[PDB]
């Protein structure tokens, strides 16, 4: 009957951002009042439709994307952007239409010691496509060196570890990131206000 | 290293309904994907659907409104693709080919390109958005080829080139926008820049002689397109 907006933001666990969960939302009527009028949104922003209008409008398919980055790289998810992320870990096309929403996490997700749990792809050797995800840990053969399994000697695992702390600039603090993409496919419309 | 073996030949009538199925033997059915591609007789590659079927999902290009509907058989461990309300435009050879895709816990399925194909199916009967590429380009027998094909989703998707010799299932030579297959030789080499993709022969021999086509999905993602096609013959 209604779209499980709270299950998503408000999860227990939080995928690192490489392997980052999608749910496909379907045949729910949203009330986007709660998603949007909510406290501590660090950012908040909607490309192809207006949030303000976005509770009267009707999609065919909505997928939510959510993720842990940094607090320096909540800037890269927008469409057209380059970096670490937004070219080997999760990239949106500049055909965008929907919302990217952040919160700063570092209760939850920063442990005393390093929270070595949550990652990202540092290494590879080709941008991905929008919406591709890349799980693999083969090892990235930096030159004429065949890698074959054994890092070192200009041979690299793949993915680094954010390696939060409590006591961290806010920059470079864990934080919590839900995309919202709207499918508006050629098929019957599903899902609106 | 998996082989499909698609039906017989069949004949029809106008308005009749054929039933084409290829066995796919060897690896694990759950974890691949299928497509079906059918050639107009001397005309280039034409794409139909796909399926996923541990998923049961399934789309099919629009020109084909409800005629026609694609399923498996987990079990059996077979694609069935059923085709209605048959028409002489319909005559062509029905390829049955094998998507490598990607399947997660969570809801996310990426498809990628046609990495297998099958011997093929002959089926005979009587009574908005295009990949642009270059019809066909010559090149001397040492020398170097360059084929482009170009539409404006090619940031958004990938690109796959397939070579057709005739007579001749095709082959996919180049994946991912710019991989390399372990069976295609060293030669080959492709690259993407913006809205431009090429696919590149070092020293092309007289045996890369064949048609290439370039296969891309829709901005969207839904449907796949082919390109025209390119005829690759050596100049002597
Ligand atoms: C998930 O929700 C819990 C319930 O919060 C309610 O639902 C969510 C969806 C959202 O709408 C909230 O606005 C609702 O309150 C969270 O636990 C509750 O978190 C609230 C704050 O959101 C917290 O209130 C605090 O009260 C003090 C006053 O002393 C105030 O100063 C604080 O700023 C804060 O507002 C409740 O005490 C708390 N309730 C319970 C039963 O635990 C839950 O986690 C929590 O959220 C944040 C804000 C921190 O409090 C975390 O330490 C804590 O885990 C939500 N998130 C998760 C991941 O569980």
């Amino acid at each position: 009957n209604l779209c499980p907006f709270g299950e998503v933001f408000n999860a227990t666990r939080f995928a690192s951002v490489y392997a980052w969960n999608r749910k496909r939302i379907s045949n729910c009527v949203a009330d986007y009042s709660v998603l949007y009028n909510s406290a501590s949104f660090s950012t908040f922003k909607c490309y192809g439709v207006s949030p303000t209008k976005l509770n009267d409008l009707c999609f065919t398919n909505v997928y939510a994307d959510s993720f842990v980055i940094r607090g320096d790289e909540v800037r890269q998810i927008a469409p057209g952007q380059t970096g670490k992320i937004a070219d080997y870990n999760y990239k949106l096309p500049d055909d965008f239409t929907g919302c990217v929403i952040a919160w700063n996490s570092n209760n939850l997700d920063s442990k005393v010691g390093g929270n070595y749990n949550y990652l990202y792809r540092l290494f590879r050797k080709s941008n991905l496509k929008p919406f591709e995800r890349d799980i693999s840990t083969e090892i990235y053969q930096a030159g004429s060196t065949p890698c074959n399994g054994v890092e070192g000697f200009n041979c690299y695992f793949p993915l680094q570890s954010y390696g939060f702390q409590p006591t961290n600039g806010v920059g470079y603090q864990p934080y919590r990131v839900v995309v919202l993409s709207f499918e508006l496919l050629h098929a019957p419309a599903t899902v609106c206000g | 290293q998996v082989q499909l073996q698609q039906s017989g030949a069949e004949v029809k009538k106008p308005g009749s309904s054929v039933k084409v199925s290829c066995k796919a033997s060897g690896g694990t059915f759950s974890s691949y994907a299928f497509s079906w591609v059918r050639q107009a007789p001397g005309q280039g590659l034409e794409w139909m659907g796909r399926i996923i079927p541990i998923l049961g999902i399934a789309n099919y290009a629009q020109k084909f409104q409800g005629r026609v509907t694609i399923t498996a058989d987990i079990s059996t461990s077979t694609a069935y693709m059923a085709l209605s309300s048959l028409r002489s435009e319909d005559t062509a050879v029905y390829y049955c080919a094998k998507v490598e895709v990607n399947i997660g816990m969570d809801d996310y399925y990426y498809y990628y390109g046609m990495d297998v194909w099958g011997q093929g199916t002959t089926v005979t009967v009587s009574s908005s958005y295009v990949l642009t590429q270059p019809p066909s380009v010559s090149v001397s027998p040492g020398q170097t080829a360059r084929i482009t094909c170009s539409g404006d989703a090619l940031p958004k998707q990938y690109a796959y080139w397939y070579q057709q010799k005739p007579g001749q299932a095709p082959v996919l030579v180049i994946y991912k926008d710019s991989e390399r297959p372990s069976g295609i030789p060293e030669r080959f080499s492709g690259s993407s820049s913006g809205t431009t993709v090429t696919l590149t022969i070092s020293g092309v021999q007289a045996e890369d002689e064949a048609d290439y086509y370039c296969q891309s999905a829709d901005s969207s993602g839904t449907y796949v397109v082919f390109g025209g096609g390119t005829k690759l013959t050596v100049l002597s």
